């Protein structure tokens, strides 16, 4: 139902959007116990992970989780500019929540 | 003939396809889409 | 950054694959095999294209020398365009390869053997009844990571592509004999 | 089987052909709790959704519907020109059913 | 083992081989319910599809039934010319058992 | 365990490396019962396949299968070299046990 | 969470960084029963390896262990640098805990 990422991300607490507007400056991807996740950065000095798939989580946000990631190595393979992220704030790095990308 | 230019010509053509080959992988490689193998098995 | 001038538009180009030599339909088109020779391309001047003729495609160091064979090839046209390409090893420098014999020495052309992809070309711009439209165009699929830190090929690689007809005294003299295709020399 | 994409949306009640004819112009996905999606926009200003799994969906879907945001994903990364689409068009935006591409 | 598609296809009744020689003019994905299939279309008319699971196929074919899927799709997009195509002809549009590709 | 796939190659019995050093000619691939498998040839007229997933595969290999058959269908549309592969000279066409790239 | 590939890497015992900054060079992929793995090498002659899945890898860790793999692959074909890389060198060849790319 919600139309756009900032609908979708004011449905829920502790989460901010932050424009970013540019490429992802790199990607760490990690297979290391209770440490499987993905960290990305940008010039900006903005860090972001996506969270180890955990309690947290119901189980329909397991297959998104890995989709995610996949989104994440591809749009950092293929230099794309990200629009916007939505990510819950209560988390460090801050964890990803929706990715937007435009033209 | 088939002396000095068949050379050049199929020299020029192994360099070509060699170098084609870098750009399908750069251009083709944005199209791979991964599986989840667990899930498919 | 070479440049290359060209009447034909970035849709066609696009549709083509990139900025193909004479006869090439698709840039990957496999199949119709074309001849493909350094010394035969460099000494065909053509009308109406800017040398592009045996499987080569040929490009200037600069925006004005570029504009300059624009100026005098496609002086007939009243919009055409002066593409920006990344360097890479699809080209050779005519003058360094051929030596003694470049057929058209102090004009500095640079070939792309095969012609130019579609994600080597950086940008272009548009040429109004002769007069640079100093706004350059991003092509949005020019692959940057990939060409940052790509170069031209050293005419060392270049020298058994040479395509000196079977004689042509280079194949008996410095440094063309030390790279003579097998029927060459 | 039909043999179209037309044929194929004119079996269901509430679908409608949107002839396309270009690409995506934003897209964004979301990890969000309850809120696992993918939407698409146009230059046109149309916007679609492919749908959080739920009832609405029999078992076989669940698979398809994974394979659609794959092929949105790459449609868009790629600029890749899409031809029609069919959706339902009782959702808000309106959910998708198929895609042709074309040429 | 069969070692070519033609010898391959040959050991299936309701099959024919198709001599395309050309790329994918269309594709078209569905996820629409009991349509969840995939169908490809060429310059010459033809028209073919990948079917939706049903009884007719043994549980090995399942996995075999979405790499298919998943062929198909990168197959069109990166305009790869198609040699042959072994179909079961009992089907319309013809069924796909197998594609072959050659370089 | 083994760095080289001719290491790898000479820890099972009826195996052997054939250098390639080649692009892949042509790619078959198959969803017909009992024949969900995938064949590749060289221009030199080998003719290696996957085999069908059997009795004769542990449950670690089943995984295994599916990623090589992936990888063989990228590398084939790439057409990058294929520099040695380790296979089992016991079947026919000689199945395909580990592949090799370089450059 | 770390937010880094180094501060990450020393969280666990018998890990080392290497600092790759460059290509792959060598991918060698097995699905070989019991050594169904990647290996990959690099011109400066460090070889790694992805290792196979036993009893000392946790359930979370499976689905990352094959995340690796594809992310081997991509770059490998994409001749992407790697930068850093986080490994266990209690094993020959040190296997891959985390990799990092820049650019
Ligand atoms: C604000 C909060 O604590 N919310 C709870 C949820 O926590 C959030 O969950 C996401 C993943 O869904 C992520 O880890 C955020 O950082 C985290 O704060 C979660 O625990 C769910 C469980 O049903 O509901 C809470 O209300
Ligand atoms: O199966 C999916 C479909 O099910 C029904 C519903 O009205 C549609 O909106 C869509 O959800
Ligand atoms: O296994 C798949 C095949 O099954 C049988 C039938 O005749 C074919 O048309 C096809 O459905
Ligand atoms: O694990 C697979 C292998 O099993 C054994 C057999 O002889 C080989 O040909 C190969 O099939």
């Amino acid at each position: 139902a919600p139309q756009t990422i900032t609908e979708l991300c004011s449905e829920y607490r502790n989460t901010q959007i932050y424009t970013i507007n540019d490429k992802i400056l790199s990607y760490t991807e990690s297979m290391a116990g209770k440490r499987e996740m993905v960290i990305i950065t940008f010039k900006s000095g903005e860090t972001f992970q996506v969270e180890v798939p955990g309690s947290q989580h119901i189980d329909s946000q397991k297959k998104a989780i890995e989709r995610m990631k996949d989104t994440l190595r591809i749009t950092y393979l293929t230099e794309t500019k990200i629009d916007k992220l939505c990510v819950w704030n209560n988390k460090t790095p801050n964890s990803i929540a929706a990715i937007s990308m435009k033209n | 003939g088939d002396t000095c230019n068949e050379e050049t010509q199929n020299l020029s053509t192994i360099y070509l396809r060699e170098y084609q080959s870098k750009v399908k992988r750069q251009i083709f490689s944005d199209y791979q889409s991964e599986v989840d193998i667990y899930n498919r098995i | 950054r070479l440049y290359r001038a060209d009447s034909r538009p970035p849709d066609e180009i696009k549709r083509s694959g990139g900025l193909m030599p004479r006869g090439h339909n698709e840039y990957f088109d496999r199949g119709t095999q074309m001849n493909i020779n350094l010394y035969d391309h460099a000494r065909g001047t053509q009308t109406g294209f800017v040398r592009y003729d045996d499987g080569y495609v040929s490009t200037s160091l600069s925006l004005r020398s570029a504009h300059l064979a624009g100026q005098s090839i496609l002086s007939g046209y009243s919009t055409y365009y002066i593409y920006v390409i990344a360097t890479a090893p699809n080209m050779f420098n005519v003058n360094d390869v051929l030596g003694v014999y470049s057929p058209h020495p102090y004009e500095q052309e640079v070939s792309a053997l095969g012609g130019i992809p579609y994600s080597q070309i950086y940008g272009w711009y548009r040429v109004n009844f002769g007069v640079i439209d100093e706004r350059l165009h991003r092509n949005r699929e020019y692959r940057d990571r990939y060409y940052r830190n790509l170069n031209i090929a050293p005419a060392e690689d270049g020298y058994r592509l040479a395509g000196f007809p079977p004689d042509h005294q280079a194949w008996r003299e410095e440094p063309w004999i030390h790279h003579a295709p097998q029927g060459c020399g």
